[PDB]
C-alpha cells in the first residue's frame, strides 16, 4: 500500500 | 503574487489512512480511495458525501477519471485494476495479469486506454472496452511509483525506486528517453505538466524537480518539504497563479512559485502525513488527504 512507508 | 488558501470543508468517512484524491474532469467531483479497500465519492463545492464504491479484497493505492466523468479505475494490493461505471457504482472490469500490488493508474486523453504501474516492477496497458492487456512493459528493476499519460496520450512517463524517468511511445511500447539524475535516489512521482513540454519528478531526499522533455534538463528544483518514505502526489496549478503544490510528511501542504521557485504557502491543519494533493481543473481549489493517524481529506479556496 502506498500508505506504507518505503 | 501569493495565494490565500483557507480551509473550506473536511471529509471524513475512511477508515484508514486515504491514498489519493482526485477531482473529475468536469469539476464536479472527488473521488477518493483508501487502504479501507474503498472509493468514495464527494461534491467537489459542497464537500457532500455521493456514495462508497466497493468490491477491492485488499487497499487501493490510486484512482483516476476517464476523461467525460463517467469512469473510474483504481489500483489494489489485490493485484488488480478495476473499472466502476460512477453513476451505478458497478464493477464493470477486473484487470488482472499483475503479479503484486497495482501501485499507480491513470486514463489516456481519449479513455479508451488505461496504463498501470505494479511493485512488479512492470507498466501494462489495457483495452477499456474489453478488459484486456494490450502491452507489459518491462520498465524498470524496482516498484513503479507513478505513470502518466500526455496531454495526447502518445506518450507514458513513468518513475521507479531504480531511480529512473522513463519516456515510452505509447503505440510501440518502446522507451524514447530515460531521465537519469547524479546519485540515483528513488523516484515516488511523476507527471507531465498540461502542456506536455516538461515533466515534474519527486525523489525521496526531499525534492522535486522540473524537467524539460525535449532537453533532458532539470529546469526547476523545489526544497523546504519532507519527502523520505512515501510516494506523495504532486501538481501543476494553473487557474490562477502558476503554482507547484505537494503534500509533505510533515502533515503540510506546499505551495511554491514554479518560476521562482519560493514557498508561497503552507497549508496546515492535517494530523499526519499528506499522502495526496489534487488541483481543481477551473476553480482555486486544492484537495488534500492524510495518512492514519488523520483519515480525512481537506478542501481549500484561493482567490488566485
Amino acid at each position: 500500500m502506498r500508505t506504507e512507508p518505503r | 503574487v501569493k495565494p490565500n488558501y483557507a480551509l473550506k470543508f473536511t471529509l471524513a468517512g475512511h477508515t484508514k489512512a486515504v491514498s489519493s484524491v482526485k477531482f473529475s474532469p468536469n469539476g464536479e467531483w472527488l473521488a477518493s480511495s483508501s487502504a479501507d479497500k474503498l472509493i468514495k465519492i464527494w461534491g467537489a463545492y459542497d464537500g457532500k458525501f455521493e456514495k462508497t464504491i466497493s468490491g477491492h479484497k485488499l487497499g487501493i493505492s490510486d484512482v483516476a477519471w476517464s476523461s467525460d466523468s463517467n469512469l473510474l479505475v483504481s489500483a489494489s494490493d489485490d493485484k488488480t485494476l478495476k473499472i466502476w461505471d460512477v453513476s451505478s457504482g458497478k464493477c464493470l472490469k477486473t484487470l488482472k495479469g499483475h503479479s503484486n500490488y497495482v501501485f499507480c493508474c491513470n486514463f489516456n486523453p481519449q479513455s479508451n486506454l488505461i496504463v498501470s504501474g505494479s511493485f512488479d516492477e512492470s507498466v501494462r496497458i489495457w483495452d477499456v472496452k474489453t478488459g484486456k492487456c494490450l502491452k507489459t512493459l518491462p520498465a524498470h528493476s524496482d516498484p513503479v511509483s507513478a505513470v502518466h499519460f500526455n496531454r495526447d496520450g502518445s506518450l507514458i512517463v513513468s518513475s521507479s525506486y531504480d531511480g529512473l524517468c522513463r519516456i515510452w511511445d505509447t503505440a510501440s511500447g518502446q522507451c524514447l528517453k530515460t531521465l537519469i539524475d547524479d546519485d540515483n535516489p528513488p523516484v515516488s512521482f511523476v507527471k507531465f505538466s498540461p502542456n506536455g513540454k516538461y515533466i515534474l519528478a519527486a525523489t525521496l531526499d526531499n525534492t522535486l524537480k522540473l524537467w524539460d522533455y525535449s532537453k533532458g534538463k532539470c529546469l526547476k528544483t523545489y526544497t523546504g518539504h519532507k519527502n523520505e518514505k512515501y510516494c506523495i502526489f504532486a501538481n501543476f496549478s494553473v487557474t490562477g497563479g502558476k503554482w507547484i503544490v505537494s503534500g509533505s510528511e510533515d502533515n503540510l501542504v506546499y505551495i511554491w512559485n514554479l518560476q521562482t521557485k519560493e514557498i508561497v504557502q503552507k497549508l496546515q491543519g492535517h494530523t499526519d502525513v499528506v499522502i495526496s494533493t489534487a488541483c481543481h481543473p477551473t476553480e482555486n481549489i486544492i484537495a488534500s488527504a492524510a495518512l492514519e493517524n488523520d483519515k480525512t481529506i481537506k478542501l481549500w479556496k484561493s482567490d488566485c
